[PDB]
């Protein structure tokens, strides 16, 4: 999944 | 202002432009991205709460999936 990160 | 409804100001909550159910900027590392509205959910503050990140690649929020 994509995060902020 | 990238965000009008916070102003950027750090110390304020935002749902918007931070974590979408606490408003918290803290963890970005850990806030999931939804791949629909890309609003953004700490692991921790999903229902269930997440452990850690999914590996898998398309991720969706409690709003947008189904
Ligand atoms: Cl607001
Ligand atoms: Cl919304
Ligand atoms: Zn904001
Ligand atoms: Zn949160
Ligand atoms: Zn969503
Ligand atoms: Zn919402």
């Amino acid at each position: 999944a994509r995060t902020k990160q | 202002p990238s965000c009008k409804h916070c102003k950027d100001d750090v110390n304020r909550l935002c749902r918007v432009c931070a974590c979408h159910l606490c408003g918290g900027r803290q963890d970005p590392d850990k806030q999931l991205m939804c791949d629909e509205c890309d609003m953004a959910f700490h692991i921790y503050c999903l229902d269930p709460p997440l452990s850690s990140v999914p590996s898998e690649d398309e991720w969706y929020c409690p709003e947008c999936r189904n």
